[PDB]
RNA sequence: AAGGU
């Protein structure tokens, strides 16, 4: 097959390029909750309306 | 003569809201006298108020141009990074509006309508910043028709509160670097079989 | 309930 041709292909051409799943974020946000939320859900703090959009 | 002419999705038409089906957000939201359609499977995600550009917060003039063009990078980094983990991505797009119908809206378009399914399931029960991640499918297709056509050049004369977007463009060598990280991504999950 | 066809 010439899939597996295809990638290799690809693979040396991307040798100087690391790939996204090995990106090192040096200061990302994600999943950091405000202090005191530890134990509460993402779901719970929407309903609560503690956190609205600029909408509401 | 070729074919017939619609006004859906247009301006002219008076029962589908034509800022809604092309944008996105309109500033009635569920007040609005025309439909929302909300779509049960698209390619496009919407995480509305997630970017908090500094230039609107009490303290967040004190920084220099140079300083604000890497803050952003690192947002657009830790966006494009995350989402990639739910597919691959097509397009990122990061609304600076201060309208409260488009204010940080970011915007995500998968390869596959499955992908963005399946990232919406999770991050509405994740955080970022502090803050609830709200996510839900965008009816969004073509961004060139959503986007503001008097801000690509120069300047909108309508400010932030433009009912189009306004996109914050990251630096051209994040964007680059991105796309060729994702592709070296995508084959390395291919070599298995 | 508009600027966008
Ligand atoms: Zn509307
Ligand atoms: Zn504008």
């Amino acid at each position: 097959e010439r899939s597996v041709r295809s990638i290799e292909q690809e693979l040396e051409q991307l040798r100087d390029v690391t790939p996204i799943n090995q990106w090192k974020r040096k200061r990302s946000l994600w999943d950091i909750k405000p202090p005191g939320y530890e134990l509460v859900t993402a779901d719970q703090a929407k309903m609560s309306g503690v956190f609205p959009l600029p909408g509401a | 003569a070729s074919h017939l002419a619609s006004i859906y999705g247009t301006e002219q038409d008076k029962v589908n809201c034509s800022f809604y089906y092309k944008i996105g957000a309109c500033r009635h939201g569920e007040r609005c006298s025309r439909k929302h359609v909300k779509p049960n499977f698209s390619q496009t995600i919407l995480c509305p108020n997630m970017y908090k550009n500094p230039i609107h917060e009490p303290n967040g003039k004190k920084f220099t141009q140079r300083e604000l063009a890497e803050q952003f990078d690192a947002f657009y980094e830790d966006m494009f990074c995350e989402f990639s983990k739910y597919g691959e991505v097509e397009q990122l797009v990061v609304c600076d509006n201060v309208g409260d119908h488009l204010v940080g809206n970011v915007y995500v378009r998968f390869k596959y309508e499955e992908s963005a399914q399946n990232a919406i399931d999770d991050l509405n029960s994740r955080w970022y910043s502090q803050r609830p991640v709200y996510a839900e499918l965008s009816p969004v297709t073509d961004f060139r028709e959503a986007c503001c056509r008097q801000h690509e050049t120069s300047e909108c004369q309508r400010g932030g509160l433009c009912n189009f977007m306004h996109a914050k463009k990251p630096s051209p060598q994040l964007l680059r670097d991105l796309v060729l990280a994702q592709r070296k991504y995508l084959a390395l999950n291919a070599a298995e079989e």
